[PDB]
């Protein structure tokens, strides 16, 4: 759903 | 092949979005979408927690990376149908331009 960024 | 705003109801979305300004201190809620009218490959996922202290540019840097866009290949990010600054933080164009759904709808397009 949601893709976080590092 | 659906503008993310006209997929869901409202509600469905100032929810989420409300939900994630809880879970997420430092994060940000991004929609980035494909520009109708360019050739550039449409990404797979377009929902993106942005860490607050990220840049433009560098989300754009992640944009890239994203639909395997090579660097003679040119992009572009656009808020409100405007080209944010590459050196500004995320955050800073959030609070400034995000939706009244809570989220920061950023289009794309090089072409």
């Amino acid at each position: 759903s949601w893709q976080a960024i590092q | 092949k659906s503008t993310f705003k006209s997929e869901y109801p409202f509600e469905k979305r100032k929810a989420e979005s409300e939900r994630i300004a809880d879970r997420f201190k430092n994060r940000i809620p991004v929609i980035c979408e494909k520009a109708e009218k360019s050739d550039i490959p449409e990404i797979d996922k377009r929902k993106y927690l942005v860490p607050a202290d990220l840049t433009v540019g560098q989300f754009v840097y992640v944009i890239r990376k994203r639909i395997m866009l090579p660097p003679e290949k040119a992009i572009f990010i656009f808020v409100n149908d405007t080209l944010p600054p590459t050196a500004a933080l995320m955050s800073a164009i959030y609070q400034e331009h995000k939706d009244k759904d809570g989220f920061l709808y950023v289009t794309y397009s090089g072409e």
